[PDB]
């Protein structure tokens, strides 16, 4: 009912990094203080390690498994986005804003974070998981790929949709609001494939995969917790950051086809500025009774 | 999630294999120990709070000013004596939600059920307090339910008007579009819907003062109308609803149907008026003979006779059209329109079906106009006269657009308190109050039909309820023989009390003297065909209640030719759509959709069960997609036989059923007398 | 392909390093040796083929019958004594293919250049064979052109209204906004393009009686406008077009923007309406410091203060407004409003920008009122007072909407013919004629302020031809001059001949009295700056015309104190899309785009070099994109300075200039004086 | 030295089949003969069934094996245009064309066809057979890959090329003639990355890999010459045709490093024929003159 719908929307979409010029961000970026500087490129650098664990994993695992040509070609689209064009644009912010040395720290850095490598690797487990013709493995890492899409990585989106909001760093802003529209409509797509796999199931398995979901974005909530407070405490935004990572987590479950899990909250006003019956002839004598 | 919420969530969970339909009673209370009750603004006495509400700007004062402030209190005591109560948690919810009076930020509850309707009882009396009583007993036994317009905006300062819909006529001029236009956006800000006639419209390629090839047809104007419903939307709140009417015999009717396809491109797609089309007798016959049928250009055909094509009748003016050949024509296969037809509304539900034939050859006022179209909701046929809005500081010729004030009464609660005459008389007497009290200053072919005709539109519901609830199949011929006796007491009641109105008033409505109601031929099969129940279960039924017989018509014939009619128009079934649910009723005399509906409201969900729906009743309470659609087109006849204007009859369908059994249900009921098809709604 | 093409298309193929330019010439004969004589309809007289064309509804008999034959046939042999002959296939082309009269089947050719002029003459004339003949000789030599609505339509019966710039005044009620449609539509079927102001609707999310974020705002309004001029677009033939002015202070101004951006939705988007934009003085100080400025919503502002927001003057009233608490606005960067304005227009050429405080300085009008907006074509500068547009059957408080005369001096052939007095005297009574013969029966405010203004756009074209047929080039500052010069002696005898047809008439405009013409502060710089030429080729030039002088202009200043003036609005300075090129010059005052531009008409190419292109001039003909914007911008403030309504200006931009740079080009045209900005092509 | 130009060729090319407009196309379909329609219908049908399993299955597990984020971009971003725009385009020609019967017979007919089911066989056993860390199995895969991009599409593209070169079927031509200048730029770029794991090779291994490489080309081009036969005996042009799949063949070999192993012949002459501005910020300078 909805594939050809996507991907009429994800083309249409299409967009390549070197439409945005980059390097009048500068202006501002000189600007910010070293806390501001040191959370930014910390966030930028979480942002691409799970997008290419998303782009190299995640999407082209989803594409192998789902059964429908048309799923396929939509599933490959985003797949492209991920490695095609998301990457090249994480990797063209750094190059203008870090020199090459200071991209390697940060990098070396946040690849040991322990709250990033929590994360990461608690969704590729899942990827790794899935088993041929068995769509309850499917499902969980459909799951896992839309807490990824529509929710994990808004505790990062946070950071430059604020400056984003303020008039600051306004290239890169843009750009990441472009990558973020495309995971939005990511997670709504892979989301609608999981509801598909969900209803085929007897409703003692449905109650299972309820458990299953709650219980893993538990587990990756409370991690977003303790990551939010190593990286925003020292620019102060942590209490804002975890209000807009809750409101997140709701969108990915009504994604999944689940109630919301968290009570409703106002968003951080600056965050919210950067944001056929079958035809058949009469036969006559069915104009006489 | 709140407590009512949960025990209303408790119906579904079975308990013995047996839904816990009393869960819901349990929720009604929780939603009124917990909110209603808490949310609810109390005053010291009703004089603080007739104060309160009138100085800041929640009341007129003009319709309380008629009362000393004793009868208001004496009324408002009636109201509270019966100690309503709501039997299922969505009435009281739907109440509270959409027709409950709040305080400006709708923080607070200022209006209970009873203040309500004490309220609109008050404002229907205009200062008689025995009245006043008798609408708040006919209201609070639920015997009558006025329109959602005029419940939830009877006596408010901020309301809108109490007219639901609004019928115009299109003449085929570039002044009558733009004033058809502003006429469609002032009506839509007012909050009713906007049906409009496009058949005098020329269609596309016909000439603007001899230049070929001009005219962009009706599809330019209605994406015209369309603009206008989407920037009229009720300030926002209601998104604007709009009824675009062609007749069959347009040439643009393809064009006009091609609106509603799902492929339709940008510039043709039409999206927020919906689309009638009218067809005549002659197009049936053509299809029936599968001979092809000629579409006409209005414009020639006005300049060759000096009248519209929808102005005359296309069964005896058809052969002659296509035979001058000062009429332009296009060749289209009628059984072909009817199959693009029966798709369209297998898609997407449109168009409505007006068989003009079927309502013109019982409509008691063809003398004033022939009924060419109907509303948004595919009920109200009345007489129509196109107005000549001319040019600046030139006068215009003011016709008549339609307008019906519409009015339900709950057939469960009627029968039961054995009130057919009263509740009828009394509802008669509240719409033509309504009538009186509306002029709209910005339609005035509206106003001006409101003045002149009169017409009020006297609907029922918890037809199926009843049904149900009384151990009677809505399919059976029982059920049938009921609808007849009821609705034949309903038409007679109603006629008796436009009579009444006329003698008290010694005034008729316009051109009553040529009406069939004048001539005594409106009751020949009243004074020659015995409408009394034929089983003894509807007997019974009826029993305690004086069904009127020959003798009695006769009387009231007599009454009529010596009286006149207040009302030119009195009884049209409209499809009620919020407004059952407090009520407690089923929708219209439609059949239930399905035994409980599951209805998203915010981030929670609930389930609302039939009114009276248990495991006695449980198969009574068919689903209508279920149901044989030809006994319901028999149903809707039965009805439509002692309903002066239409019924809004939505087809329900099944998704396995093809495009030929949706044709074959419309020429059924087009065989059967049916004036207008509302919906064709897909399970 | 027929001969003249193939002789027009030689022009490209290079003779000696040289284009064939007499090879049009050639063209030129065989377009009538093979094709024009041919498709010619002839007549044994002139009394029989004016005897064809009234009886075949071709002509009207009024303007005709005011004539002796004897009279009309001397007219038409004065109008054939010239010989005329087009110099260029071009010339030809557009007028046989525009603006001569064929038949009904589109066939043949019923009217040569002579005959049209001659009809022209005689509707001008009103009854005066002589006037009629100097009409004819004033046609006939291309010292005045009628604009394309008179040229095409005087003397026709199948016509359009000969105004098509129209300004629309919209006030802020949903019946203004329907009124405001219906004139849209109106003037559209008349021919006319329509400029709406939309300053004084309410911005969205205002209150609609005392219901919040209930309006749609101005974009609504725009959606329903695209829709009417897409309606009503001349019975098929030409695209409805219409234009939407929005003050820069309005709070949609983002909005607003926001429709003529392509990654704008469907219901974002307008594509047939053109935009503009009215920027106050305030706005660009805001700017200039860098100051954060603010969007106002103007319906907060009408509450407070009684007035419109775009009624007052906003220098004066900003700071009030900001200060107010009552007033309800919106942060926004000027800076960033700036950018995204250059942005636009870059990517499609909107918004126009309109200088209010730069018109309102020298507006000779501002007591009746301050202009607020332009025309479709960014060139009508007048004072407006809105209507109020009640419901039915009440009556309206009707307003003035602007709608002035077009006609175009071809400054080639004044200069030429040293008749600068004699045919601005003639082109303002021409202009005065057919403003008096003009009546709208569906706009009562433009018919009331065509009645009470009396307002006239004279303007002047082929300024780029002159003087590169002349060897001046259109940026030296011997251009500006002889610009300052010719149109400050435009403007003497435009104010002359005012003030005679004042004295003759014993009436003046409506509120003259209250005009800087009547305290005769209009003539200050007039009577203290002598605008003799300073340099000597261009008073060589203007050799054998009388230059008026400090003693003239005081002497016209005491001649308008004692007799007044007759027009409210004179001058303005249009397009002159394709009358420019029957006439044989380049368009409007803006310098030419291409020396020979490549046009494909059917299935074939033509090519028309600038009017007087050679070898010698090939230098002096610089194109528009190639030039510095800047001294363009110098002089058509040079020649703005003598124009009392605006100037269309067109900015040419290079591909590789950028956003920056266009918003420099508008800062310097605001410093400059520059009323209006019309277009940004990009090259 | 090359994924990066392949990369910017790739995402320059990026095109959509909705840019073309096809009811110019409707005239000369209509004149047609019943033979011509058929076995044009037939031969895009067989495209279709390539493109779908090259975008759903070749590119992707290629992408898997290959090694570098560079390389699977370019290999993701080329399987995307397989299957969302290469195979998608085919129904936009068809639903332009035909009537919904005359579509669904051809595509029952794709799977029913013995010559159309062996190829895909073939082709997809190879990519299936494809074992993670061995090189041998991916070069295999990699040479089918090239002989589909450049050799076995030709049998197809033959006629729509055949039309354009007459000014017949314009706009399905150049839908065709953009997804054969894709073909070609994805052929060489597989064939460099086979030429690399061939290149490691011992000169015995390398023996070996050109007897597979001869001998697979050999087995397809037999089984395309039934087809060839199959599809344009009924319009005259199988001889025709047979001489520009030999020529291609070259082609392919070529890719892959390969002498050509068809004698060179003359190739139909129709055949032949058939082949926002720029935004600087205001300084406050600009406001003063
Ligand atoms: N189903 C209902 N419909 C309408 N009002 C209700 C309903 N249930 C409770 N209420 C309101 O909430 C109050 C709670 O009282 P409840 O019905 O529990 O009985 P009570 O306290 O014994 O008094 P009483 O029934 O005589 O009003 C009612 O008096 C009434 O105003
Ligand atoms: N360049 C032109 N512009 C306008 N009309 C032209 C032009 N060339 C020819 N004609 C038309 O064709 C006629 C023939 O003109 P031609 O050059 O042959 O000689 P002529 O001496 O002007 O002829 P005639 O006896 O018609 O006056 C002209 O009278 C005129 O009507
Ligand atoms: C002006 C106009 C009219 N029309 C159509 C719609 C109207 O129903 C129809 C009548 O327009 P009219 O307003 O009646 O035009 P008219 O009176 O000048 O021409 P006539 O004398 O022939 O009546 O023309 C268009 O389609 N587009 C237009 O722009
Ligand atoms: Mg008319
Ligand atoms: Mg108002
Ligand atoms: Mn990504
Ligand atoms: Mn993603
Ligand atoms: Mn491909
Ligand atoms: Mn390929």
């Amino acid at each position: 009912d909805f594939t050809q719908m996507f991907y009429n929307q994800n083309v249409k979409q299409f967009w390549l990094p070197e439409e945005i010029a980059l390097n009048g961000d500068l202006l501002t970026w000189k600007y910010l203080g070293k806390n501001e500087q040191d959370t930014y490129m910390k966030v930028l650098a979480g942002l691409t390690l799970l997008d290419t664990e998303q782009g190299n994993t995640g999407m082209p695992i989803v594409a192998e498994h789902v059964d429908g040509h048309q799923r396929k070609a939509v599933l490959n689209f985003m797949a492209m986005m991920e490695n095609a064009v998301h990457a090249k644009s994480y990797s063209n912010i750094f190059m203008t804003l870090a020199p090459t040395e200071t991209i390697n720290e940060v990098f070396e850095w946040v690849k040991q974070n322990k709250y990033l490598q929590k994360k990461a690797q608690m969704i590729v487990g899942l990827y790794k998981a899935i088993q041929k013709d068995d769509e309850i493995s499917l499902f969980k890492a459909m799951v896992a790929s839309v807490y990824l899409e529509s929710f994990l990585f808004y505790s990062g989106f946070y950071y430059p949709l604020y400056f984003y909001g303020q008039g600051k760093l306004m290239q890169s802003g843009e750009i990441i609001n472009l990558i973020l529209r495309d995971e939005a409509i990511h997670g709504v797509y892979v989301g609608l494939l999981a509801q598909e796999i969900y209803n085929k199931q007897t409703e003692e398995k449905k109650a299972e995969l309820r458990e299953f979901a709650i219980d893993l974005l538990n587990q990756l909530y409370e991690n977003e917790l303790e990551y939010t407070e190593d990286l925003y405490d020292q620019v102060g935004l942590s209490h804002d950051v975890k209000k807009f990572i809750r409101y997140n987590a709701n969108k990915a479950l009504m994604n999944l086809g689940f109630d919301p899990y968290f009570e409703e909250e106002d968003i951080n006003p600056i965050v919210l500025n950067g944001l056929k019956a079958t035809v058949e002839p009469l036969k006559d004598d069915d104009f006489y009774f | 999630v709140p407590k009512w919420i949960q025990l209303n969530n408790e119906i579904m969970i079975q308990k013995d294999g047996k839904f816990q339909f009393d869960k819901d009673k349990e929720a009604v209370h929780s939603y009124f120990v917990d909110y209603i009750n808490q949310n609810t603004v109390f005053f010291h006495n009703l004089k603080e709070k007739l104060d309160y509400l009138v100085e800041n700007q929640y009341y007129e004062e003009e319709f309380l000013s008629l009362y000393s402030f004793e009868d208001i209190k004496e009324v408002f005591k009636t109201a509270y004596a019966k100690k309503f109560r709501f039997p299922s948690f969505m009435s009281a919810f739907k109440f509270y939600n959409d027709y409950a009076l709040k305080t400006n930020d709708k923080k607070k509850i200022l209006e209970r059920y009873e203040d309500r309707i004490s309220i609109v009882a008050l404002f229907f009396a205009n200062g008689d307090t025995e009245k006043a009583k008798e609408y708040v007993n006919l209201m609070i036994n639920q015997e009558y339910q006025p329109s959602t317009p005029t419940f939830l905006n009877a006596g408010r300062k901020r309301r809108g008007e109490l007219v639901s819909c609004f019928l115009l006529e299109v003449n085929d001029s570039l002044n009558d579009i733009s004033r058809a236009i502003d006429i469609s956006m002032q009506l839509s800000k007012l909050g009713g819907g906007v049906s409009l006639n496009l058949s005098k419209l020329r269609a596309k390629g016909e000439a603007i003062k001899d230049v070929e090839n001009a005219t962009k047809g009706v599809v330019g104007v209605m994406k015209l109308l369309d603009n206008a419903f989407r920037y009229a939307d009720q300030m926002g709140q209601r998104q604007g609803s709009g009824a675009a009417y062609l007749n069959i015999f347009h040439r643009d009717i393809n064009d006009f149907l091609d609106t509603k396809k799902i492929s339709a491109d940008e510039d043709v797609r039409v999206k927020t008026l919906s689309i009638g089309v009218v067809i005549p007798d002659k197009f049936v016959e053509l299809a029936r003979e599968d001979k092809a049928a000629y579409v006409f250009y209005p414009h020639t055909i006005y300049k060759e006779y000096g009248q519209h094509m929808d102005e005359m009748d296309m069964n005896e003016m058809y052969d002659k059209f296509v035979d001058n050949p000062r009429v332009k024509k296009e060749k289209i296969n009628p059984r072909k329109l009817l199959e693009k037809l029966a798709m369209l509304r297998s898609e997407s539900g449109y168009p409505y079906i007006m068989f003009q034939d079927n309502v013109n050859k019982v409509h008691a006022n063809n003398h004033i106009s022939k009924v060419k179209f109907s509303n948004l909701c595919s009920e109200v046929l009345q007489a129509s006269q196109v107005s000549s809005y001319t040019d600046y500081d030139e006068e215009d010729e003011i016709g008549l657009d339609i307008s019906c004030n519409l009015g339900s009464l709950n057939i469960l609660n009627v029968m039961e308190h054995k009130s057919i005459e009263k509740t009828v008389k009394l509802a008669t007497d509240s719409l033509t109050h309504v009538s009186e009290t509306t002029d709209i200053r910005n339609a005035p072919a509206v106003r001006r039909a409101n003045k002149a005709m009169k017409s009020i539109g006297l609907g029922a519901m918890n037809l199926h309820g009843y049904l149900a609830q009384n151990g009677i199949a809505y399919e059976s011929p029982e059920a049938r023989d009921f609808a007849n006796t009821f609705f034949m007491m309903v038409n007679f009641y109603s006629i008796q009390r436009s009579a009444e109105i006329a003698k008290e008033k010694g005034e008729t409505f316009d051109q009553y003297e040529g009406s069939t109601y004048a001539t005594g031929e409106y009751f020949d099969k009243y004074v020659s065909t015995d409408f009394s129940p034929k089983y003894e279960k509807i007997a019974n039924l009826f029993e305690g209640m004086h069904i009127p017989t020959t003798e009695d018509w006769k009387k009231l014939k007599a009454f009529v030719a010596e009286h006149g009619m207040y009302h030119s128009y009195r009884l049209c079934i409209a499809p009620t759509g919020s407004i059952s649910y407090v009520q407690s009723s089923t929708a219209s005399v439609m059949p239930i959709m399905e035994r409980i509906e599951e209805r998203t409201y915010g981030n929670s969900k609930t389930y609302y069960p039939m009114p009276g729906l248990a495991s006695n009743n449980w198969f009574f309470y068919k689903e209508a997609y279920d149901m044989d659609m030809f006994k319901v087109v028999d149903m809707i006849a039965t009805i439509q036989q002692h309903i002066d204007q239409g019924i809004s009859f939505t087809l329900f369908l099944k998704d396995t059923m093809t495009t030929r059994d949706l044709n074959r249900i419309d020429l059924y009921a087009h065989h059967r007398g049916i004036k207008t098809i509302y919906y064709a709604r897909t399970k």
